């Protein structure tokens, strides 16, 4: 049908030009569902919010994409790229289709740091108490002061046994 | 009796670790899933023949029960002779 | 101390009895004794199932239903034994079904 | 030959498997009586090489994998 | 557990160290060759010896562990050697995959073949534009001036629809290769 | 010209099928046939049509084999025919019994 | 090109040549027969043995019941007796 390749392209277009091209600004047209499996970070994927949270940057949009993403979704299950699992509590569970047998049960694995932001409070009653315990996320609490080891830290760092001490001595 | 007239139902579940103790009586170390559905298939197939013959000889002594000896002239009759149940 | 032991949540296995070690077990225990594998009653309820659709009026004897039962496990073994060595002429040990098309086809059954 | 057989099972009577061997151990013995079903024999200890990889029980290439 | 409990000393007490403040390095059996796949450099994947270079700073049951996990999409070959690629998620549509022929998108094509299947022809898969139709016999340096002349007879309207209808195609044309 | 390997073997595939023939050479086969029951028996004589009946015997069971030899073939990937298809083909047939 | 040049024989029979008759050539056209696409080259000293060991099998049957007749001549009668007996039943030879 005509309407598929002349008309729409027409005044989707200009916001096709603003959305991905050779400058890497963007994700492309089949692969936002592919971005929000790698941002959810979470059990599963929500069918609408976590995708349109995930699509709100500029992208084409009023041309009918609230049913271009059904009908791009509609073709992604074929070649075994994402599956499901059941729930109560989330309004979709699209996630990656991998080698884990795709009908595991849930389980538990978490891998973070929470004692990183410990040694503040061992600077507390040693050297100083700036913080007033406010920042403690990932781009906060670098405005220096921020340090944990010598001048190899930031090189390849060592955990610097009784050697780097007889090393530093030479 | 007799409410029973059409073979549509099937009483041949054989059980998946029977099949498993004959696959691995014969050598056999990993059986797909596919597998025992056949392996009932050819077990009805080799059934179905050799009791052709065994009504056949039934009918002609006109009797009620099948006996081993029947049994035994079917079974040499396929080429394949069962020994101690008759003779 | 503790753990690693045949008791394991959400821990890595040490690899012990790998897909082959209880068939190899299996296969010595089930080739050194005589018996019948299949159930007795239910193949007792398939020859009845099979021969009323040929002839009504029709019984079995105990040693009728012996004997079919025990040419029909021969018959099932001595299969595998050929099937089997279909698998290690195409480098499996899978016995696939496309074993059973060859092994019914070179003998006049099918 | 059934007997001997009997003598290796250790057992004196020749139980219907004591009758499968010395039948299909012997081709001869084999080439009469071979299309036939012995009640309750057992069947021959015949396994194929390729059921026992060994090769350290581990990856065909280096190092345990 | 032992394997992750008297082993944890391991990475308890390794000369080197990982997941501290800063990127400085990379969590062990997680994560580490994630950018030495992501700085790249290379056409079809990386290679064992490679990666055992890229490390320097068990391969084959973590390269399986991290298959399990799912983060892992490769290509095959034999004289490339490893072939190794992360998840990056481009285009995963990739049906041509060119090699020497190929079909431009598959779709416009085919769009040119179902004309031919519907009129007289209904030729075998191979496509071309509408002329065809009408003399199935055509030949170069003869079958492209009525085109021309087609073109100059229609008008600017229709030419600048020309002009911005397939930059839709020069876009795509990008998404599956990835590059040129 | 030259014909590429296997484009002659689909014609001649489709010719000796029809046929009607004897593919055994006739002169060494009765040279064959003679001394195998030589040893066997001394004194012997040989009609004309026991020889042609034992090469049909012989050439059917053969031609029968390479059937189900062929279809050992298909088993694996390989279109060759090798040992390893005949000495499998016989034992499932029954022929080394 | 002229003379044998080498691998020529000018010596037939003598106590020779009855298995090695069957050539290269002969084994493909029975091949051919059932339907083949390619041989390997261990299938032709393989097919001497195999047709061997059927003929064997046959003539064996066959020398003795010429025997029993007390007659020296060998029959079709005989040996489709034996094929018979082994399960492949020759017609045509029924006189």
């Amino acid at each position: 049908m005509t309407e598929s390749l002349v008309l729409s392209p027409a005044p989707a277009k200009p916001k096709r030009v603003k959305a991905s091209r050779r400058s890497a600004s963007h994700p492309t047209y089949s692969e936002m569902i592919a971005a929000a499996i790698r941002a959810e970070k979470s059990r599963g994927g929500s069918s609408r919010q976590s995708i349109q949270k995930y699509i709100k940057s500029h992208y084409k949009v009023g041309h009918n994409a609230d049913l271009q993403i059904k009908l791009s979704i509609r073709r992604l299950l074929a070649a075994g790229v994402l599956k499901q699992t059941k729930g109560v509590g989330a309004s979709g569970s699209f996630r990656l289709a991998k080698s884990d047998k795709a009908k595991r049960s849930p389980g538990k694995k978490k891998k973070a740091v929470r004692r990183s932001t410990s040694p503040k409070k061992a600077a507390r009653p040693r050297k100083a108490r700036s913080p007033a315990k406010k920042p403690k996320a990932t781009a906060r609490k670098a405005r220096k002061k921020s340090r944990a080891s010598p001048k190899k830290a930031k090189k390849p760092k060592t955990v610097k046994a009784k050697s780097r001490k007889a090393s530093k001595a030479k | 009796k007799r409410h029973r007239k059409v073979l549509r139902d099937n009483i041949q579940g054989i059980t998946k670790p029977a099949i498993r103790r004959l696959a691995r009586r014969g050598g056999v170390k990993r059986i797909s899933g596919l597998i025992y559905e056949e392996t009932r298939g050819v077990l009805k197939v080799f059934l179905e023949n050799v009791i052709r013959d065994a009504v056949t000889y039934t009918e002609h002594a006109k009797r009620k029960t099948v006996t081993a000896m029947d049994v035994v002239y079917a079974l040499k009759r396929q080429g394949r002779t069962l020994y101690g149940f008759g003779g | 101390a503790r753990k690693s032991a045949p008791a394991t949540g959400g821990v890595k296995k040490p690899h012990r009895y790998r897909p082959g070690t209880v068939a190899l077990r299996e296969i010595r225990r089930y080739q050194k004794s005589t018996e019948l594998l299949i159930r007795k009653l239910p193949f007792q309820r398939l020859v009845r199932e099979i021969a009323q659709d040929f002839k009504t009026d029709l019984r079995f004897q105990s040693s009728a239903v012996m004997a079919l039962q025990e040419a029909s496990e021969a018959y099932l073994v001595a299969l595998f034994e050929d099937t089997n060595l279909c698998a290690i002429h195409a480098k499996r040990v899978t016995i696939m079904p496309k074993d059973i098309q060859l092994a019914r086809r070179i003998r006049g059954e099918r | 030959l059934a007997g001997n057989a009997a003598r290796d099972n250790k057992k004196t009577r020749i139980i219907p498997r004591h009758l499968q061997l010395a039948v299909r151990n012997d081709e001869e013995l084999n080439k009469l009586l071979g299309r036939v079903t012995i009640a309750q024999g057992g069947v021959l200890p015949n396994i194929q090489s390729v059921l026992l990889p060994k090769k350290t029980e581990s990856s065909k290439s280096a190092k345990s994998k």
